[PDB]
């Protein structure tokens, strides 16, 4: 009798984040520039 | 002069095959070879998360 999850199988949790967006790689929006982007 | 197929009969040293999945029979020399040598354990696995099959 064993259980697996995404974790156990390498894999993404269904409840997941991701890495936010740099100038260097993409990802997810920043606070930050969200806020700014609604205020400009 | 009579023998064995005249009176309809099985001769003195004769065989009657292997036994099948749904015939009987002997057993082929290997089914020996395997059976006495053969062990219990099977292992496997048993039930994952609550479901088998």
């Amino acid at each position: 009798i064993v259980d697996l999850f995404a974790s156990d199988l390498d894999a993404a949790e269904i409840n997941h984040t991701h890495a936010e967006a740099t100038t260097t790689e993409s990802g997810f929006l920043s606070i930050d520039d969200k806020e700014k982007l609604d205020a400009i | 002069l009579l023998d064995a197929e005249d009176v309809h009969a099985a001769k003195k040293s004769h065989t009657h095959e292997v036994a099948t999945y749904t015939t009987d029979g002997f057993m082929s020399s290997f089914d020996k070879q395997k059976i006495d040598q053969l062990v219990s354990p099977e292992a496997g696995v048993t039930s994952i998360n609550g479901k088998t099959g």
